[PDB]
């Protein structure tokens, strides 16, 4: 059973080094080629290097210099080895195995999330968001909950501790300035709220944060 | 360099459909020996890319007798005969006959559902970050289609171009809509030296703009 299995992603600094390894199984690197292509936050996908059954190597001058290949072919471990690391470099990483001369990437690891950031391990702030006296005139009621300013990435938000679930929507986090900023929103009837209680609970593991927003109406 | 270009960048669908994607290269990608190294892969949504055909035409073995490959010169197309919700992600497009090898920038198989518009919310700042100092309006346009969507903020009356940062959710699989988030962020100060913070939004369904907004201080 064939398998790739990508380590070494993580945290490191612009103009850092960073080593990326991938086992494989199933298979000999004498009898195929591999390769390292990236998905960035974008989704974009770009093909990082290469190194045939062979030996022979191949880099876009992007990466060329900056970024090196090899393989330890007896213990069947590809490598790339990372520097001079820039914030277009944070993706997630994918060592693949490609049939020579037939089909480039023929199967992916599912990869290694590597982030280049100068950004400190930073607690989120979270802000209870309630609606104006103006959009509170209907059947429904939609509340927010911001969540800002963290780092790094993820931070687990819920309503009600997961008490409530449906008409919610967690937007993607955005970098604010090196630090995330997100926000979830939560639509319920008039007569849940604040009828009955709406609370936000956003943890963060990295800075070991678990706080708890309760959404109150707003007015003196 | 050989530039793949893909499009739609967003192909609607309804279950059952025969779709075709298309990808453009900047000029012809035949190998010295001859062959045409033009992939198609699949990533579905918290997977890695998986590969559907190579070498222009040829489906990998496994992939379902609905995908198939056909192009020639620098035109390249990827077929899903009967569409299936399995098949709702996003394809890629690559070219490895030349180096640097080149990925398209990829198209996103969705579902179609009936037009909706947007359902609009403006919240000011929260007591705590004014208490901290700072002030972000945050403002929701929910559940609304097609995805394509525009907001304005205007401060005071005026448009507030500058500061703004704005977050997408993926197609809801539900109700198959698509809801954004648009946070102008200031500061104190700033948000005291105004009164009326107004969120607007232009969807295909209003023309003339949603519009939301209050005043820091009535109501
Ligand atoms: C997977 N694979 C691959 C992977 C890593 C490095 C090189 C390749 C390759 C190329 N070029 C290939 O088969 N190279 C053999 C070495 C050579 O040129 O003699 C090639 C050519 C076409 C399709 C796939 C591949």
């Amino acid at each position: 059973e064939v398998k790739l299995v990508e380590s070494g992603g993580g945290l490191v600094k612009p103009g850092g080094s960073l080593k990326l390894s991938c086992a494989a199984s199933g298979f000999s690197f004498r009898n195929y080629g591999m390769s390292w292509v990236r998905q960035t936050p974008e989704k974009r996908l770009e093909w990082v290097a290469s190194i045939s059954y062979g030996g022979l190597i191949y880099y876009p001058d992007s990466i060329k210099g900056r970024f090196t290949i090899s393989r330890d072919i007896a213990q069947n471990i590809l490598y790339l080895q990372m520097s001079s690391l820039r914030s277009e470099d944070t993706a997630m990483y994918h060592c693949i195995r490609g049939d020579s001369f037939l089909v480039w990437f023929t199967f992916w690891g599912q990869g290694t999330l590597v982030t280049v950031s100068a950004a400190k391990t930073t607690a989120p702030s979270v802000y209870p968001l309630a609606p104006v006296c103006g959009d509170t005139t209907g059947s429904s009621v939609t509340l927010g909950c911001l969540v800002k300013g963290y780092f790094p990435e993820p931070v687990t938000l819920t309503w009600n501790s997961g008490s409530l679930s449906s008409g919610v929507h967690t937007f993607p986090a955005v970098l604010q300035s090196d630090l995330y900023t997100l926000s979830s929103s939560v639509t319920v009837t008039s007569s849940t709220w604040p009828s009955q209680s709406i609370t936000c609970n956003v943890a963060h593991p990295a800075s070991s944060t678990q706080v708890d927003k309760k959404i109150e109406p707003r007015g003196p | 360099d050989v530039l793949m270009t893909q499009t739609p960048l967003s192909l609607p669908v309804s279950l059952g459909d025969q779709v075709s994607i298309f990808c453009t290269s900047s000029q012809t990608i035949v190998h010295t020996n001859g062959n045409t190294y033009l992939e198609w892969y699949l990533q579905k949504p918290g997977q890695s890319p998986k590969l559907l055909i190579y070498k222009v035409s040829n489906r990998f073995s496994g992939v379902p007798d609905r995908f198939s490959g056909s192009g020639s010169g620098t035109d390249f197309t990827l077929k899903i005969s009967r569409v299936e919700t399995e098949d709702l992600g996003i394809y890629y497009c690559f070219q490895g006959s030349h180096f640097p090898l080149a990925f398209g920038a990829g198209t996103k198989l969705e579902l179609k559902r009936a037009d909706a518009a947007p359902t609009v919310s403006i919240f000011p700042p929260s007591s705590e970050q004014l208490t901290s100092g700072g002030a972000s309006v945050v403002c929701f346009l929910n559940n609304f289609y097609p995805k394509d969507i525009n907001v304005k903020w205007k401060i005071d009356g005026s448009e507030r171009q500058n500061g703004v940062l704005n977050s997408w959710t993926d197609q809801d699989s539900k109700d198959s809509t698509y809801s954004m988030s648009s946070t102008l962020t200031l500061t104190k100060d700033e948000y005291e030296r105004h009164n009326s913070y107004t969120c607007e939004a232009t969807h295909k369904t209003s023309t003339s703009p949603i519009v939301k907004s209050f005043n820091r201080n009535e109501c």
